[PDB]
């Protein structure tokens, strides 16, 4: 059951250090490799470095020697830190482990095998934005349910930046639930919208309360949705 | 990135970029947009625990071939972006993953859209501000042209639309924002979505002086 | 016999650059080649062909081969060849069974030092001839009763180059390999080695005493052919390392071995001072296999007596 | 198989001039000379002779004749 899971702060200004840290589960950091993966928007997946069992870090060279990748034993972690970044560094941070295979088609004696690197396991992935902009709190506004299946939804304003972690019921219904892609206005903030298909008797009886999470922001919102006083 | 267009239910076979030198060990990711990145074959054709029949390698028979992920049956599922990572003793450490193959698939069955139109909240009216929200899911093909209309005149200006974007049932879903103030929520009869999809044409209309 | 400005091949083989000239003679060639380590020395470092200052350096066409090719030495009338059949023949003295012939029978000229292959089979026992035993001086010869197996392989997947040095002399050279960058070696069965080398321990007891031990050691000094294995291999020369084959003892009482071998371009061999070959390269990955059949042993000679 | 620097002489046939040797080694030779349209070709222009990447030019000597002689081939006896 090994589960890799990416946390960071989603926000670092640049020529700075940016920390990301990826935790290991349902197993133990020293039977497999780990990497380290980023996909910038406008361009594709690049593989960042890898760090082996005997707690020796390989890094690939086009970075000019900025990336830092370590592990810890007591805690199951694995840390990453990139020092003088720049806005281009702005990408959707994966974690994943590296599996080393060997492919051998000569005799073992002359060295006549190279080693490959697959990643079986990924993470989740978060997203990392580079920007000497500052942070902005979201703005959680319960979306009534009409009178006349019925709808109901939660809307959640301007923020900086992405991303929004919207649940219903601290994760207790999740059919019928769609969470539309957020806006970006010409002000330059983000506004999503989240809504939950529910039948028109459980109105009034079932206590429907969205839950909205910003980790930029370091605010999770929790509101009541209810139908208007008429 | 290398675009590819394959009909439903037809044997699609997605080339590779760079080509083998010596014994190679090819391997095939899947990825999809937001999402995590799959490999579909490992070691040119061996394919781990998960992954259909129906993806398939090529064989290392010493040279004389090429690298070719071969899928048959093609669905809907199979819209992603592939890419091709070779492993060959000539090249060494191959870091980058080789040319993205985006794959399409055409000739999917169109959908209706699902309009929702939801008027400004009244805690949100607390906050003096107002934001109409319409909601299109389930559509195909994604080609849908939103105009906003107070009354019956349209509205250019405070217009913020989303570009539709592939939810899970492989249909589009798009988003509509008309940012406005309270009072001019308040102030006309009624406003409504005009939603236009494949000459169709679904509308959904709110009034402030219905409940 | 240019100045080999080499650098070292992504350690043997060196990827070198030179200029040599064009089919024109004022036009000179800017080019570049592969070769092993034994076919040039320095003087970056810059290089030159090993026999530049020693032998004219001369490569061989393309189209003739230099694989064995079977001969049947004959003699006119008047003059007849002597064939004696006897099995167990010390390699000279009297023979009961004689018979005469015009032509002799299939003799490849295997060029090929130490290990003797594609030769004649002995008959029954394992036959042990020398011109003089109790002389070191003398080398020994032995001929098998059973064939072996051996394979060699360059597993190097070569390609021929076509420079033109003209008019008329155009060049071979390697360029850009394929495949891996792989050793020549030669297979050798283990378990049909071990019971050939005792089979030869127990005909060796035969010229010495009962009771005593008989000592297996790699070449001792000499050059690269005394101490390597030469022979020839598709085209190209390959010299083994020979040491893992002698390095047993044996007193009165499934797995394979692998050798590993050097390839040489520019050969020397009989040591003709004036005169030199090239071997062109060849295409594609070599395959060789072949019937070890005799050996060309020596003892170390001062020593105390019937001791080992 | 030098490079000929001709020119279009006074079209087929040039006039030519090149740098060989002489007697000496380092010493080198200027001179001229003149030859068919099919004797060189260009790589003003600059030309070499046409057989000078593929096969090795050698002049005959200026002594032996090309005239064809008439030849009565034979066979021995037995034949
Ligand atoms: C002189 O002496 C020399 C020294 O002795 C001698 O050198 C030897 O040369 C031969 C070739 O002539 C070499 O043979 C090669 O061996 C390679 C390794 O083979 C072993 O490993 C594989 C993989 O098995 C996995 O699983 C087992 C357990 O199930 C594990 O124990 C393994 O470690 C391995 O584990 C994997 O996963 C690990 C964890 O991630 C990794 O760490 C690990 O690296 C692995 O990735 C076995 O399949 C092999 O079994 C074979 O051999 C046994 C006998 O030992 C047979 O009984 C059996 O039937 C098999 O034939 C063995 O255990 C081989 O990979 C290699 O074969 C590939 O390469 C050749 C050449 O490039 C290709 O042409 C060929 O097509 C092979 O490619 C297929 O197989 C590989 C296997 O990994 C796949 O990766 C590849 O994608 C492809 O598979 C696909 O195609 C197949 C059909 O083509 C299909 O069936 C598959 O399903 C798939 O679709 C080759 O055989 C040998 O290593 C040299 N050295 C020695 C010591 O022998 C020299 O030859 C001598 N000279 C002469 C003239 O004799
Ligand atoms: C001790 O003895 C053993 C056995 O006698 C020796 O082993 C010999 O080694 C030499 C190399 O040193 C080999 O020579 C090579 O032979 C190759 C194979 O020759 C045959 O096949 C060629 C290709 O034909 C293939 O395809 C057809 C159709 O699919 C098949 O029917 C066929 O069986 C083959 O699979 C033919 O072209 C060729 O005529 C033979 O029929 C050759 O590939 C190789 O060169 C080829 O190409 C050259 C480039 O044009 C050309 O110049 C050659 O003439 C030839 O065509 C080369 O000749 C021997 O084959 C090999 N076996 C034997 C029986 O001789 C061992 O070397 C020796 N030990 C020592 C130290 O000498
Ligand atoms: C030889 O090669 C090295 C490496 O490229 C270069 O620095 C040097 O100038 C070269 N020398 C000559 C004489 O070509
Ligand atoms: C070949 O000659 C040119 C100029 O004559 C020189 O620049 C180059 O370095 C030479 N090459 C080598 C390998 O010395
Ligand atoms: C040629 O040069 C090599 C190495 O510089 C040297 O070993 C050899 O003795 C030389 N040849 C002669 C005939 O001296
Ligand atoms: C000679 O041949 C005969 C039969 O052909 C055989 O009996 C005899 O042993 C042979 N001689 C030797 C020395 O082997
Ligand atoms: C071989 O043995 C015979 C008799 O045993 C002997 O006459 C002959 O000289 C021996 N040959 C050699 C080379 O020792
Ligand atoms: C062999 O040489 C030794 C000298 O080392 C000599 O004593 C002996 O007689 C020689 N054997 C023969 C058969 O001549
Ligand atoms: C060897 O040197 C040449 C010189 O131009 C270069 O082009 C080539 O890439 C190098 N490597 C190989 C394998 O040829
Ligand atoms: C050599 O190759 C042949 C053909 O594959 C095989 O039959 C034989 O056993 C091999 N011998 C060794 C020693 O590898
Ligand atoms: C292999 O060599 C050992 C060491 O002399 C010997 O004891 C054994 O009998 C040999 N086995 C074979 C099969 O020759
Ligand atoms: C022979 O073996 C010894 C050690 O066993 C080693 O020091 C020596 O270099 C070897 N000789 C050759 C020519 O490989
Ligand atoms: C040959 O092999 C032996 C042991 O395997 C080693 O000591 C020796 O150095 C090798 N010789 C060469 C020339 O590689
Ligand atoms: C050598 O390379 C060529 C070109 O890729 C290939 O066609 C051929 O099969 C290869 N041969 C070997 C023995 O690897
Ligand atoms: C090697 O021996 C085997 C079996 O004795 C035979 O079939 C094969 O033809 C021999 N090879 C040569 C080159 O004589
Ligand atoms: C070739 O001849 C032309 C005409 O006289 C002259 O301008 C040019 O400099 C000459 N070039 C050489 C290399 O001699
Ligand atoms: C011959 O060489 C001299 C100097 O070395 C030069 O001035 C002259 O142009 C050359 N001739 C040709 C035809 O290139
Ligand atoms: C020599 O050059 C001429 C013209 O540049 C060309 O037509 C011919 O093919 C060349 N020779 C060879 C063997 O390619």
């Amino acid at each position: 059951q090994v589960q890799l899971q990416e946390s960071g702060p989603g926000l670092v200004k640049p020529s700075e250090t940016l920390s990301v840290t990826c935790s290991v589960s349902g197993d133990s950091m020293n039977n497999y490799y780990w990497t380290w993966i980023r996909q910038s928007p406008g361009k594709g997946l690049e593989w960042i470095g890898y760090i082996s069992d005997r707690e020796s870090a390989t890094y690939n060279p086009s970075l000019n020697s900025r990336v830092v990748i370590s592990r810890d034993t007591s805690k199951n972690q694995l840390s990453l830190k990139l020092n003088s970044v720049t806005p281009a560094d702005t990408a959707v941070y994966y974690c994943a482990t590296a599996r080393r295979g060997q492919r051998i088609y000569g005799v073992v004696s002359f060295g006549e095998f190279f080693y490959y690197y697959s990643m079986d396991v990924w993470g989740k992935g978060t997203t990392v934005t580079v920007s000497s902009a500052s942070t902005k709190g979201p703005s959680v506004f319960p979306l009534a349910p009409s009178s006349k299946t019925a709808a109901l939804g939660c809307l959640v304003k301007d923020y900086f930046p992405e991303p929004v972690t919207v649940s219903w019921n601290s994760g207790a219904l999740t059919s019928g639930v769609h969470t539309f892609p957020a806006v970006l206005q010409s002000s330059g903030l983000y506004s999503l919208s989240s809504v939950v298909t529910v039948p028109s008797s459980s109105l009034g009886t079932q206590t429907y309360i969205c839950n909205v999470n910003h980790k930029p922001s370091n605010t999770k919102v929790d509101k009541r949705v209810e139908p208007k006083s008429c | 990135v290398r675009p590819l267009s394959v009909a439903l239910g037809e044997t699609a076979r997605i080339s590779c970029g760079r080509q083998a030198l010596g014994s190679r060990a090819v391997q095939w990711y899947q990825h999809r947009p937001g999402q995590a990145p799959i490999l579909l074959i490992y070691n040119n054709q061996d394919r781990p625990s998960g992954i259909p029949e129906r993806f398939s390698g090529t064989p290392d028979i010493n040279f004389g071939t090429r690298a070719t992920l071969t899928i048959s049956g093609v669905e809907a599922g199979d819209e992603a972006d592939y890419y091709c990572h070779m492993w060959d003793s000539r090249s060494g450490f191959s870091w980058s993953f080789g040319g993205a193959t985006r794959l399409t698939v055409l000739g999917q069955p169109k959908a209706a859209p699902s309009v929702t139109l939801f008027p400004p909240s009244s805690e949100e009216l607390q906050a003096n501000k107002a934001t109409l929200v319409c909601l299109i899911s389930d559509f195909y093909p994604g080609a849908v042209t939103v105009a906003w209309k107070a009354d019956s005149s349209p509205v250019k200006a405070g217009v913020e639309t989303t570009t539709p974007s592939k939810q899970s049932n492989n249909k589009y879903a798009a988003s509509s924002y008309l940012s406005l103030t309270p009072e001019q929520w308040k102030s006309h009869r009624s406003y409504s979505c005009q939603v236009t999809h494949e000459g169709s044409t679904v509308e959904k209309t709110v009034a402030p002086t219905e409940c | 016999c240019v100045t080999l400005n080499c650098s070292n091949f992504s350690g043997e083989i060196k990827n070198c650059s030179f200029n040599v000239t064009t089919g024109l003679k004022d036009k000179k060639q800017k080019m570049d080649a592969l070769f092993h380590r034994r076919d040039v020395v320095q003087i970056n470092s810059y290089y030159m062909l090993i026999s530049c200052n020693t032998s004219t350096m001369a490569q061989a066409c393309p189209k003739i081969t230099f694989e064995p090719i079977p001969i049947h030495y004959c003699a006119p009338a008047g003059f007849a060849i002597l064939k004696c059949k006897d099995k167990g023949f010390n390699g000279t003295g009297s023979c009961k069974n004689v018979s005469t012939v015009q032509c002799t029978h299939g003799i490849k000229p295997v060029v090929t030092t130490q290990l003797l292959l594609n030769g004649s089979t002995a008959e029954e026992e394992i036959v042990i001839r020398s011109e003089n035993i109790t002389d070191n001086a003398r080398t020994i010869i032995v001929q098998l009763t059973k064939p072996i197996n051996i394979n060699c392989t360059r597993p190097g997947n070569n390609t021929r180059k076509s420079v033109r040095i003209g008019p008329g002399q155009t060049f071979y050279a390697t360029g850009a390999i394929i495949g891996n960058i792989r050793q020549a070696h030669c297979n050798v069965s283990k378990t049909e080695w071990n019971d050939t080398l005792r089979q030869v321990a127990e005909q060796l007891s035969k010229h010495f005493p009962n009771a005593t031990t008989i000592t297996f050691a790699n070449a001792s000094g000499g050059d690269l052919e005394i101490t390597t294995h030469s022979f020839n291999c598709g085209g190209e020369f390959f010299y083994c390392n020979t040491s893992k084959l002698f390095s047993s003892t044996w007193d009165n009482s499934n797995e394979t071995i692998t050798l590993q071998c050097k390839i040489k371009q520019i050969i020397n061999m009989w040591q003709q001072v004036g005169r030199a070959m090239y071997a062109p390269p060849i295409q594609g990955e070599i395959r060789c296999e072949s019937n070890i059949t005799g050996l060309l042993l020596t003892r170390d000679g001062g020593a105390n007596s019937s001791t080992n």
